[PDB]
């Protein structure tokens, strides 16, 4: 998956937690 | 980008390491049997084609400072004061053989003496003091023991401190703070060194830290004085490029 | 050609982003003690590279990877914390303070110059079409 | 992954003990370290305090 | 121990130096912050023809 | 062929 | 060559020792 | 869909 290029599957959703559990 | 910037960014993170260096040493101005750090900036001049401009810095610290310390009278038999050029020698943290200069000699329930922790060191090894018994230091090192309840004809040497003479250019501070033999002084002295005959130690005295405070000041006032000047050089460059980018429109 | 300057201008423009980023990044977070597992904030710097895979030497800048730096992560004496190691010091960001500045400012500015580079470009390839009317 | 960002927290709180003023009152009380005293809170519930 | 009452456990020099450390962050974070806008004008001026 | 743009490779370092 | 020159081969490596061998 | 841009959306907020 080369940055900036095209691909048919969308990006997975980006997640930012606090905690691990 | 011009990277004049990257040399008054290195002229003002190093400043920022001497102050680290200053401040730790003021940290310890009471801490007992401590050598300051000596700190100097290096220039080194960057080699390369065509003409040499640039010509970095940055801080170095050469050993310490040996000046013998201030000595407090505390009427402690155990508390001894080396003479100058004159190291006591302990156990280090990982079993070796270390230097230092903290007189403040412990005496654990099971008899053995100490030095922030870490075991003194005779000719014999480490030493064990009888349990429980008064313990006297002589000049020369000798260690007298009375046992209590036993008459004062009791006392008796026991063991001797392994007292050494070493110069500034020869010791290293190690990581936890213990001076050890350098790579150079090693190599000619050998490994572990052998005790000095001629030196004295006085009993109940305890020799504090060689922080010189008029220094410490100065240092801090030329670097406050350089960093700013370093801002001023980088707030110049940037200036500079920001509108020398002009040049590639139309 | 002038239409392989897009790309090149494009690619230098979108990696000085990721390095102001990875310089905000670090600034922000100079005084973290911890993170969500538990270990210190570790400095992050990209690294540039060209990229002229078909035949050439010079093709552009891309970021190959994103590492954290191996310089010492700074001991600060703390044994009521937590996260104290066995002699009690806690582990602390490498962040160069004055280092993150500067890079910042220096992206920015090499930032804009790729901006002109590519207005100019455009511009040069707008007159281009009226060659001879 | 470039982007990272900080959030402020409040890991509990200091337990180390306060100053000790000497008021010649039979009520006023200090404990030893580690140690509450146990009050009934507002909500019924069990409490602890210094 | 009665007699004796219990203050707070506040201390001056790690409040100070928090408060001074704290306004000397966000002063950064006030740079960046105008350094990524005084960025963003330019590269919307590429949108230009 | 490249390193860090910036800081990180415009200070002097030990060898290796 | 003279500064801002085409030369035809690459310049030396650029290296600062912080203490001379 | 998406949600409130800006401030709010970019800043770490308690998993739920």
């Amino acid at each position: 998956g080369v940055p900036g290029a095209l691909s048919n599957q969308p990006a997975p959703p980006n997640e930012a937690p606090i905690a691990t559990p | 980008m011009d990277h004049a910037i990257y040399t008054a960014m290195g002229a003002a993170s190093q400043t920022l390491n001497q102050q680290a260096v200053t401040a730790s040493n003021l940290a310890n101005a009471s801490t007992p049997g401590f050598r300051a750090q000596l700190n100097a900036l290096r220039a080194v001049p960057v080699d390369g084609l065509s003409l040499a401009t640039r010509t970095l810095v940055t801080a170095s610290t050469p050993g310490a400072d040996m000046t013998p310390g201030q000595l407090d009278y505390t009427s402690r038999p155990l508390d001894v004061a080396l003479q100058q050029d004159g190291w006591l020698v302990v156990q280090a943290a990982d079993g070796a053989e270390g230097y230092t200069r903290n007189g403040n000699i412990q005496v654990g329930p099971t008899g053995q003496l100490t030095i922030q922790g870490h075991p003194v060191i005779g000719e014999g090894g480490p030493i064990t003091v009888p349990e429980g018994s008064e313990i006297t230091i002589a000049a020369d090192g000798t260690i007298s023991a009375l046992n209590p309840g036993d008459p004062p004809n009791t006392v008796a040497p026991v063991g001797r401190l392994k007292l050494v003479k070493a110069e500034g250019n020869e010791v290293q501070r190690s990581d936890d703070g213990l001076f050890r033999l350098t790579a150079e002084a090693q190599a000619e002295r050998g490994a572990v060194l052998a005790a000095d005959p001629s030196i004295r130690i006085m009993s109940g005295v305890l020799e504090g830290s060689n922080v010189k405070p008029v220094e410490a000041m100065t240092d801090m006032i030329a670097n406050a004085r350089r960093f700013e000047m370093q801002m001023k050089v980088i707030t110049s460059v940037d200036e500079n490029e920001g509108r020398a980018n002009q040049l590639l429109s139309m | 050609a002038l239409l392989n300057i897009f790309d090149i201008a494009g690619s230098a423009l979108a990696a000085q982003s990721k390095r102001l980023n990875v310089a905000a990044s670090n600034l922000a977070n100079a005084d973290s003690v911890t993170g969500p597992d538990g270990q210190p904030y570790r400095a992050k710097q990209v690294v540039f590279q060209v990229d002229a895979a078909p035949g050439q030497a010079t093709g552009g800048v891309k970021v190959a990877s994103v590492i954290e730096s191996q310089a010492p992560e700074k001991l600060v004496y703390e044994p009521g914390n937590p996260l104290a190691d066995a002699n009690g010091y806690v582990k602390m960001p490498n962040v160069d303070v004055v280092g993150e500045m500067v890079n910042t400012m220096s992206a920015s500015r090499s930032y804009q110059a790729n901006i002109e580079v590519l207005n100019t470009v455009k511009s040069m390839m707008l007159k281009t079409l009226t060659l001879g009317q």
